C-alpha cells in the first residue's frame, strides 16, 4: 500500500499501540525501582537495604520470567559460593570467571529448557558481568572486604539493574546504598532517559523497517540492509535508555567531583554510531558499562597473548556473554578484524601523513600537523563512509537461522566488507 | 582520597586506666575500617579489622566498636606493653589512608 | 612463621633511583598482594601501592605514581620497589606488607629500609 494509505493508520498501528505495550511492559519495574528509591532514604541500618533490594530482585524477576528465574537465582548462589571458598587467595577473578564460563557453556549445550533459557540473558549475563567484576575489584586492591552475603547478593539483586540495567562496579553500587538527596537533576535525568527509551523504541519497531519505501522517495539488498541495521541500532537503543532510566531511578549511577554531584550514567551513545567517526567508536559507544566492562576484565588480562591474541579472546568473550548464535557470533567475530585493522590503519596513516586521522579525536595536545585541515576532514569523512557501510553491512543479519542464513545474507551483498577489510590490511601492510 | 583525622593527637594515662581513641572519616565506609598499633622503632601491627574483629594472638582488652563516619578503639584495663602510636586506616577501596596517629604515652 | 626480610638502609644522592625488595619466606608467594607503604619519620603512614604476585598487574597511588614501579620474582619470592628521581622529601623508612587476604588490612609487616637523601 502507498505512502498515503501508509500515513493514514501510522498512528493508530504504529505509534499507539507500540508505546502502549513499552508502557505496560515496565510499569512495574519503574514502580519497583521508585519504591527502592523512597525506601532507602529513612535512613535504615545497610543490611536492612540490602535486604529490601533482594526481595525486590526476587520479585521483579519473577514478575518479568514467570518461574524460570532461578537459571539466575541458583547462579547467583554459585557465584557467592566460588567466592567465600576461595575469599583468601589472589585468584578470585579466575575462580569466578571459570565458573561463569562452565555455567554459561553448560546452559548453550540446549538442555533445560530454551525456550526461556535463551531470553533470559539479558539478565543473566548482568549478573555473570557482576560476579567477574568483584571476582577481580578484590585482587586489584579496588575493593578492601569481601562482601559478606547480604551485600553480596543485594549486590546482584540490585532492582535497578537487574533486568536489563548496566553493570556497575561493586562501589557504584555501594555508593547507592548510601543514597543521595532527592535532587532536580535526579527527577530530570529520569524523565529525558525515559523519552528517550520511549522514542528509541516507537522509532526502530515501525519507522525503522518502513524508512527507505515511505519516509524516502528512494524504493534491493543494500537499503534493506542499512533499514536492519537502523532498525537494529535503535532496537538497542531503547534498552539501552530504558536501562539508564531505571539505574538512575534506583539512586545509582551519579559521579561526584568538588561537591558538585551530576547524574551523567550513559549506556549508548546514538550520535556515535549514527554518524560514526570509526569503527573503534561504534564498538566502544554501542554499550559503554559493557564496553569498559570487557577492555578492563577480559583484554587487559589476555593482553600477555599478544595484542590481536587478546582483542579476539575479548571479542569471544562478548560474543559467549550476549549468547552464542551463529549470526551474532559471525558479526562479533567480523568486528574484531575490522576494528583491529581500522585501528592500526588510521594509526599508521597518521604518523605517516603527521594528521590528526586516528580512530578517536586526538586531545588538544597532539603533536600533529594537520589539525584540521580540508585533508584531515576528507580522510575522516571517507573512514566515517566506510564505518556506516561496515554497519549497513553487519546489521543485515538482524531482520525482523544457523550458518546457512549468514551464508546467504552475506552472499546477496557480495562479501563487501569482508573484502574492504582485507584490502585495507594489505594497504597498511604495504606502507608499512 | 578519603581523608581519615583521629583524636585525640596525643594522650597520656596511668597503667590500669581505660582509654578510647576515636578516628573520623569523611567520607561514608560502613564498617571498613582497621587499627594498628606501632612502637617506638617497630613495625606497625595489625590489631582491628572491619572495626570490631580481633586479630588473631591480641588480648581482649582491646574492643573496637563504632560503624559509619565515627570509629573508636577501647583499651581498658591498660597495660605497660601497650603504649604506642595507634592508626586507623580504612580499607574500603583503593587508594588506602591512614590516620594521624594517637600516641600513647606514660603518665 | 611468616617473615618478609628487607634490604638494608640506603643512602643516595638527590635524583639517582634506588631498588628495594622484600624477600617472603613462610607461604606461597603467589598467594596474596604486596602492598608497599611509606612512613616519614615521625609522620603518619602512607599507602603507596600494591602489587599482584599471580598476575604481575599493580595498582598504585595517585601521589606516588610515576615515582615507584613494583617488580616481582617469583622464582626468588622477591618483591622490588623502584624509586626514581628521590629528592630531600623521600627521606623516610619504607615497608613491605602482606594484605590479609579476605580485606585488604595489612596482617604482616616486613622491617623497613630507611631511604636517606643527601649529599
Ligand atoms: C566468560 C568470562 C569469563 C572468562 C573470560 O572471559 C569472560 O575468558 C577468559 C579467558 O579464560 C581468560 C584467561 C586467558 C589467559 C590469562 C593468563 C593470565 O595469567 C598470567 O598473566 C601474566 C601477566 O599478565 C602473569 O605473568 C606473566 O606476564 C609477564 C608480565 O611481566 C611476566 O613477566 C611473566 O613472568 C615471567 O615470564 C618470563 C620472563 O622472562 C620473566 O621476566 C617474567 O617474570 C608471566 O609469564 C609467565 O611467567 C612464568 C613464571 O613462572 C609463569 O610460570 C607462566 O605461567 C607465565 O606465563 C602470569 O603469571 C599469569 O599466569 C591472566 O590473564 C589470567 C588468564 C587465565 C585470563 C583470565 C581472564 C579470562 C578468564 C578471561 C575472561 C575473564
Ligand atoms: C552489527 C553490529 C553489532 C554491534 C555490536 N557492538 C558491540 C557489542 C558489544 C561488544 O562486544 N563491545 C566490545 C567493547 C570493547 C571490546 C574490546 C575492548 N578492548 C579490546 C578489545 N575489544 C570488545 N567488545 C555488541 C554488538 C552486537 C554494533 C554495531 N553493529
Ligand atoms: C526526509 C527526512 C529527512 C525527514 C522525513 C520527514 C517525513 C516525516 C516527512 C517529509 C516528507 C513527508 C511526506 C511528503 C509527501 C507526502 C505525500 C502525501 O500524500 C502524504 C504525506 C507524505 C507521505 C509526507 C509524509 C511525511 C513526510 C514523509
Ligand atoms: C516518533 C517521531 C520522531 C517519528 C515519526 C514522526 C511522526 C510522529 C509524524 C511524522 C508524519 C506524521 C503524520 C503525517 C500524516 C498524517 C496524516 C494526517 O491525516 C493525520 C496526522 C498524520 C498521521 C501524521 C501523524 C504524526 C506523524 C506520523
Ligand atoms: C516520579 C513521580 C511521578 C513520583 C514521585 C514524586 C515525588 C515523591 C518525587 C518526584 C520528584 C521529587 C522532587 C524533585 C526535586 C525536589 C526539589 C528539592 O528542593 C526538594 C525535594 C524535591 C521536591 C523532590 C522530592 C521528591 C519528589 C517530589
Ligand atoms: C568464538 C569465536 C569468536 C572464535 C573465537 C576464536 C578464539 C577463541 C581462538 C581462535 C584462535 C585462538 C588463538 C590462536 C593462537 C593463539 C596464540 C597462542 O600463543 C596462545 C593461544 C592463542 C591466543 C589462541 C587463543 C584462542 C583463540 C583466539
Ligand atoms: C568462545 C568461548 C568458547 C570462550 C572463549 C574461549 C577462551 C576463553 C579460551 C579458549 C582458548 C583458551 C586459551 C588457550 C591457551 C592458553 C595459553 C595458556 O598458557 C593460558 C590459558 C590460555 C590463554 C587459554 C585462555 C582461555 C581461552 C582463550
Ligand atoms: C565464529 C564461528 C561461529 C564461525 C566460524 C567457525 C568455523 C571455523 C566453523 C564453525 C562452523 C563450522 C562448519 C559447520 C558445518 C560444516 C559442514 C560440514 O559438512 C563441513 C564443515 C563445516 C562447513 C564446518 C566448517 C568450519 C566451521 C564453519
Ligand atoms: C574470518 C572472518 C574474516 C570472517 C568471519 C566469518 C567466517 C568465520 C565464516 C562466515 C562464512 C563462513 C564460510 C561459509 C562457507 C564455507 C564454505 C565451506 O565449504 C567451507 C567453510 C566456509 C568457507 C565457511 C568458513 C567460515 C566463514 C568464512
Ligand atoms: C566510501 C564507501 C562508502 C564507498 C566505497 C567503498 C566500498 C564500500 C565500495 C568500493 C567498491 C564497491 C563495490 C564495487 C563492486 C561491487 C560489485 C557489485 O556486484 C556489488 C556492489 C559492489 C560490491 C560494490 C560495493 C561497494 C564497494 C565495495
Ligand atoms: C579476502 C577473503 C579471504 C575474506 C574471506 C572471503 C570468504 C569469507 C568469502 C569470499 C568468497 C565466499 C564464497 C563464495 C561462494 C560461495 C558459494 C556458496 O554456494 C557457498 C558460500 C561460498 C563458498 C562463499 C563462502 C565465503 C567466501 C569464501
Ligand atoms: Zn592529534
Amino acid at each position: 500500500f502507498s505512502r498515503q494509505e501508509f500515513f493514514q493508520q501510522l498512528l493508530q498501528g504504529c505509534l499507539l499501540p507500540t508505546a502502549q505495550q513499552g508502557l505496560d511492559q515496565i510499569w512495574l519495574l519503574l514502580a519497583i525501582c521508585l519504591a527502592c528509591r523512597l525506601l532507602w532514604r529513612l535512613g535504615l541500618p545497610s543490611y536492612l537495604k540490602h535486604a529490601s533490594t533482594v526481595a525486590g530482585g526476587f520479585f521483579s524477576l519473577y514478575h518479568f520470567f514467570q518461574l524460570h528465574m532461578v537459571w539466575v537465582v541458583l547462579l547467583s548462589l554459585l557465584c557467592y559460593l566460588v567466592l567465600f571458598l576461595c575469599r583468601h587467595s589472589s585468584h578470585r577473578g579466575v575462580f569466578l570467571s571459570v565458573t561463569i564460563l562452565i555455567y554459561l557453556l553448560m546452559g548453550e549445550m540446549h538442555m533445560v529448557d530454551t525456550v526461556t533459557w535463551h531470553k533470559m540473558r539479558g539478565a543473566q549475563m548482568i549478573v555473570a558481568m557482576k560476579a567477574v567484576s568483584l571476582g577481580f575489584d578484590l585482587d586489584r586492591g579496588e575493593v578492601g572486604t569481601v562482601p559478606s552475603p547480604v551485600e553480596f547478593m543485594g549486590y546482584l539483586y540490585f532492582v535497578g539493574t537487574i533486568v536489563f540495567g548496566p553493570w556497575i562496579s561493586f562501589h557504584s553500587y555501594l555508593q547507592a546504598v548510601q543514597g543521595r538527596p532527592l535532587s532536580c537533576r535526579w527527577l530530570q535525568k529520569v524523565a529525558r532517559s525515559l523519552a528517550l527509551a520511549l522514542l528509541c523504541l516507537v522509532l526502530s519497531t515501525c519507522v525503522g523497517p518502513y524508512l527507505f519505501p515511505y519516509f524516502i522517495p528512494l524504493n534491493a539488498r543494500w537499503l534493506r540492509a542499512y533499514e536492519s541495521a537502523v532498525s537494529f541500532h535503535f532496537s538497542n537503543y531503547f534498552v539501552g535508555f530504558l536501562s539508564e532510566a531505571t539505574a538512575t531511578l534506583a539512586g545509582a549511577g551519579f559521579t561526584e567531583e568538588k561537591d558538585h554531584l551530576e547524574w551523567d550514567l550513559t549506556v549508548s551513545k546514538p550520535l556515535n554510531v549514527e554518524l560514526p567517526r570509526s569503527m573503534v567508536e561504534v564498538v566502544t559507544s554501542w554499550n559503554l558499562p559493557m564496553s569498559y566492562w570487557l577492555n578492563n576484565y577480559v583484554f587487559k588480562n589476555a593482553l600477555r597473548l599478544g595484542t590481536f591474541s587478546a582483542v579476539l579472546v575479548t571479542y569471544a568473550a562478548s560474543a559467549l556473554l550476549h549468547g552464542f548464535s551463529f549470526h551474532l557470533a559471525a558479526v562479533l567475530l567480523s568486528l574484531a578484524f575490522i576494528t583491529y585493522v581500522e585501528h592500526v590503519l588510521r594509526k599508521r596513516l597518521a604518523r605517516i601523513l603527521s594528521a590528526c586521522v586516528l580512530s578517536k579525536r586526538c586531545p588538544p595536545d597532539c603533536s600533529h600537523q594537520h589539525r584540521l585541515g580540508l585533508g584531515v576532514r576528507a580522510l575522516n569523512l571517507l573512514f566515517g563512509a566506510l564505518a556506516i557501510f561496515h554497519l549497513a553491512y553487519l546489521g543485515s543479519l538482524f531482520d525482523v537461522y544457523g550458518m546457512a542464513y549468514t551464508v546467504h545474507k552475506w552472499s546477496e551483498l557480495s562479501w563487501a566488507s569482508h573484502w574492504v577489510t582485507f584490502g585495507c590490511w594489505i594497504f597498511y601492510r604495504l606502507i608499512g | 582520597d578519603i581523608h581519615m583525622t583521629q583524636s585525640p593527637a596525643s594522650l597520656s594515662a596511668f597503667v590500669g586506666e581505660t582509654v578510647t581513641i576515636t578516628c573520623r572519616t569523611s567520607e561514608n565506609i560502613f564498617s571498613y575500617l582497621a587499627w594498628y598499633q606501632q612502637k617506638q622503632g617497630k613495625s606497625p601491627q595489625l590489631l582491628v579489622y572491619n572495626a570490631k574483629t580481633l586479630t588473631s594472638g591480641v588480648p581482649s582488652r582491646f574492643s573496637g566498636s563504632g560503624s559509619g563516619t565515627q570509629f573508636s578503639l577501647k583499651i581498658n584495663s591498660l597495660q605497660p606493653e601497650d603504649f604506642g602510636s595507634y592508626y586507623c586506616q580504612h580499607h574500603y577501596g583503593s587508594p588506602y589512608t591512614f590516620g594521624g596517629g594517637t600516641k600513647l604515652e606514660i603518665k | 612463621e611468616i617473615q618478609l626480610q628487607q634490604s638494608g638502609a640506603e643512602l643516595v644522592k638527590p635524583g639517582a633511583s634506588v631498588k628495594m625488595s622484600c624477600k617472603v619466606s613462610g607461604y606461597s608467594f603467589t598467594g596474596y598482594n604486596m602492598n608497599w607503604v611509606k612512613q616519614s619519620h615521625g609522620k603518619s603512614l602512607e599507602w603507596i601501592g600494591n602489587i599482584n604476585p599471580y598476575y604481575v598487574s599493580t595498582n598504585y597511588n595517585q601521589k606516588f605514581t610515576g615515582k615507584a614501579t613494583f617488580t616481582v620474582d617469583r622464582s626468588s619470592s622477591t618483591a622490588y620497589m623502584q624509586l626514581d628521581s628521590l629528592t630531600s622529601e623521600d627521606s623516610a623508612v619504607y615497608y613491605c606488607a602482606r594484605s590479609y587476604g579476605s580485606s585488604h588490612t595489612f596482617a604482616y609487616w616486613g622491617q623497613g629500609t630507611l631511604v636517606t637523601v643527601s649529599s
